[PDB]
RNA sequence: GAGCCUCUAGUGGAUGUUUUACACAUGUAAGGGAAUUCGGCAAAAUGGAUGCGUAACUUCGGGAGAAGUAUUGGUUCAAUUG
RNA sequence: CCUCGUCAUUUAAAUGGUGACGCGCAUGAAUGGAAUGACGAGAUUCCCACUGUCCCUACAUGUAGACUAGCGAACCCAUUU
RNA sequence: UAGAAAGCGACGCGGCUUUUUGAUUCUUCGAUGUCGGCUCUUCCUAGCAUGGCCAUGCAGCCGUGGCGAAGUGUUGGAUUGU
RNA sequence: GGAGUGUGGAUUAGUACGAAAGGAAACCCACACGUGACCUCUGGUGCAGCGGGUGUGCGGAAGUGCAACUGCCAUGCUACGUCUCCUCAAGCAUAGCUGGAAGCCUCUAAGCUAGAAAUGAGUCCUGACUCUGGAAGACGGCCGGGAAGACGACCCGUAGUUAACAGCGGUGUUGUACGAUAUGAGCUUUCUAUUGUAGUAGCGAGUAUUUGAGACACUGGUUGUUACCACCGUCGU
RNA sequence: CGGAAGGCUCAGUAACGGGCGAGUAUUUAAUCUCUAGAACCGGACAACCUCAGGAAACAGAGGGGAAAACGGAGUAAGAGCAUGUGUUAGCAUGUGAUGAGAACAACAGUGCAGGAGAGUAAGAAGCCAUCCCAUCAGUUAGUAAGUAGGGUAAGGGCCUAUUUAGACGUAGACGGGUACGGGGGAUUAGGGUUUGAUUCCGGAGAGGGAGCCUGAGAGACGGCUACCAGGUCCAAGG
């Protein structure tokens, strides 16, 4: 069980521990402890606090979602799937034509 | 919560209710990501499936680049999911939605089935269903004619589809013959007109050039009368 | 010839023990901010230089650093006191 | 004196402060009377900033203090308490 | 509102207390530190709240007069040395 | 010696009661003040530990003194944190039962019943005189520690999962060591061979790599090495 | 292809708000005259089909499929720059970023690509006229100018860098108060005095301020986005 995710450092607060930061622009913040909302105050960019999680990320020592560069599995030609026409015959058709053509 | 299961070599479509554990087991997945069968069923063994999308219970939409558990309001245009304008060009609206991270929210997911194998998924595997349209595209319709790289009238074609779906469906019927129609091929009434284009550009030319020399013999004094304003 | 740090020249003893409470010299403090007390007593806050901007009243000299605000380290350059 | 005089303003609340009023127990003109400026470690009231003064206390440092070696007094005393 | 006595009780009469101020000068003038506040403890009852009851001009709600009872409570401020 | 005290909400209920307007009565739950303890969490504190800068000293860098400033923070201590607090017996005032005096009546003259945050016990703290047991040796000092402490006293250990140093595992705090190497807003044009070619550089805040590095602690886990088997007194058989 | 016109009002503005001339330093879908077009390939989006969410407003998965819609290929064409020659088109030469395109029906026609000139509409400019208070006398520092560059459809302190100190005032500057401006209306022997929200022309606005996509053209509100002031519906989540 998880309390959630800090705000700034980007560590997972275990449950029973840390603090919900309320500002009057409305927004809710979770912080791991009173040393990282300090450091949010005094305006630290979190990327140079170099053992947090999220200055470790950016410098690419961990791997994260930017580093993945997904794509979609590329698959291969069929037997000319097409309405009607049995798969079986088009197999034996797509060989006639190709005779023909010679 | 629902989950809707569809399977792209069949065609076909299942809706079932999970369970909790069922459920509970499916959090903190995204969309794009993969499981196999055996951790919604027992059995199920090694299929393989791939999460799609889904839907909060207040109806907002997942959608599947914004990576978090929580609502947004995002400023949409055409072309992006959840967003369908209408009457006027431009416009850009601004709506809820939620991020693709699952969660007790959620009252419906999509899936897709990636290879029954030799299970046997009721509805799923017993069907097997086609198209709902024809190409109309000349090339597109070729291939399907299961020719390839070679040189017909259509006319062949459309003789080989029509015989073919008499034959193969029907063994002899006024029913299916849907209307087949192609595009991209030249016919007779084309190849008039292109004709007649050539006609047009050979005298309009000759017309133009020919009034040319006709001035000239008439002026040889062309620039020095006219340029002196 | 301030305070702080060094060269020349000069300098030191009632013994051991980690040592409660109450003291005397000092530090720091959530949220609140004089509610304390005869009384803000004590403490905190302000602080140098450069620029902008400065009221009532006045014996016209002053008030005046009024008040109120901004800037300031290291490096590498231009320009010569800005 | 009566007296914490009456009316206004300052506070949530004013035996306080400032502004008015005046038959003033017992004000008043070099026994000097009245209105200001600049300057007081002079007396008094309010506001802003600031804070362990307070709500309500907690923790930590140095020096004494406790225990130990060497050295070594006084105030006071009818005393059986 | 009838009616002495639910509640009151004129004109008169008998007591108790030492928490007010007098009255007197017994003890201390070869010295018993004098007002108020702060801090902290214990006692008294002539009972304000809280518990049990009786009367009522006690319908109910809110009260008023009395009885046994001293276990636990009785605050924060403004002006002023009070 | 002594300890728990009070307030509110919900339900009974818009009910009884009243012409109407209005308008009551257990059990359960939340809180405040008081009492006794406790650090798992959250504040506070910074003695041990890791980092940063200003002025000036040890020729430079590295390691660092003095004046003192500053960011984080183990163990511990603490409240602004967390847990804590009822049951019998005899009976007051009163209201009653039976019942004479006094053939009737009557709570009282004998006798009996219900009865208060009050009284006396138990649960809670202190601990007089006692009681039961083992054995020819017992106990104190000296030596080393703490959960205990002003000093005594208390709880413990002395040839052993004993102590202390190291590996190798484990659990934390700080924030990425020294030295190399590469880059760097810009500024500059030096040298050797030798006639003309070739060789051919300097100065610089900072930043990145090697490097969740290096430093520092604790381990009731496991291996190696090293040290320790005494002595003096009192009472008894 | 149109929704940028027409309709409503006079808050703001002492000013490109108003009258008269001129046609540029500019951009313009439609329409006219002259001229004027040999091009291949690929996916999707909406509707359709199968599931199916939400209190509603509004949306999902999966799979086909078109264009004169869209993106790529070749290819015509082709901005700017430089030198000749004709102000200035044009032509020559060198160098080149960019880079397309519609047909269909016969009731006998209707469309669409390129140019050059017109036509309509804006943007910016020239001259002249414009209310009251001196118990408001000095005002301004992108302010006045120059050189160079960025920006725009386009000239220009429009904006920015370094140089020069200018510009405007008792013939009323600057400040404050007040005002939609004309064609016109009422009174009138003549000279005057008063008014103009209100059939025509031009300007500005859409509760108050500010930003914006699409398009030939809007800083649009019977388009979008945020704050401030107010409201409406809910199943409390919108």
């Amino acid at each position: 069980f998880y309390e959630g995710t800090c705000v700034y450092s980007g560590y997972p607060v275990p449950r029973g521990k840390g603090t919900y930061f309320v500002s009057l622009d409305d927004k809710s913040s979770l912080f791991f402890s009173s040393k990282y909302k300090n450091f949010s105050d005094k305006k630290i960019k979190a990327k140079r606090v170099k053992q947090t999680l999220m200055s470790k990320q950016f410098c690419g020592k961990v791997e994260s979602v930017h580093t993945e560069k997904k794509k979609k599995i590329v698959v291969q030609k069929i037997v000319r799937g097409f309405p009607a026409l049995p798969k079986d015959a088009v197999e034996k058709i797509r060989e006639q034509n190709k005779d023909y053509k010679k | 919560m629902k989950l809707n299961i569809s399977y792209p070599t069949n065609g076909t479509h299942k809706t079932f209710k999970l369970d909790f554990k069922a459920e509970q087991r499916l959090y903190g997945k995204k969309t794009l990501d993969t499981f196999d069968g055996s951790i919604i069923k027992p059995e199920w063994e090694g299929l393989q499936f791939q999460i799609t999308g889904g839907s909060d219970v207040q109806g907002f939409p997942m959608i599947k680049t914004l990576l978090t558990d929580k609502r947004k309001k995002l400023l949409l245009k055409k072309g992006d999911k959840g967003f369908k304008p209408v009457n006027r060009k431009g416009l850009r609206k601004r709506k809820t939605v939620r991020g693709s991270i699952i969660a007790s929210d959620i009252s419906m997911v999509c899936v897709s089935l990636i290879d029954a194998k030799e299970v046997a998924i009721e509805g799923l595997t017993d069907v097997v269903v086609g198209a709902t349209h024809w190409p109309k595209r000349f090339n597109k319709l070729k291939a399907k004619a299961g020719f390839s790289e070679d040189a017909d009238v259509t006319a062949e074609q459309v003789l080989k589809v029509i015989k073919d779906a008499i034959l193969e469906v029907n063994a002899g019927g006024i029913k299916k013959l849907p209307k087949l129609k192609v595009s991209r091929y030249q016919t007779e009434k084309q190849k008039e007109r292109k004709a007649e284009k050539i006609k047009l550009i050979e005298e309009r030319k000759k017309k133009s050039e020919k009034e040319r020399a006709d001035f000239l013999k008439k002026y040889p004094d062309w620039q020095k009368k006219f340029a002196t304003k």
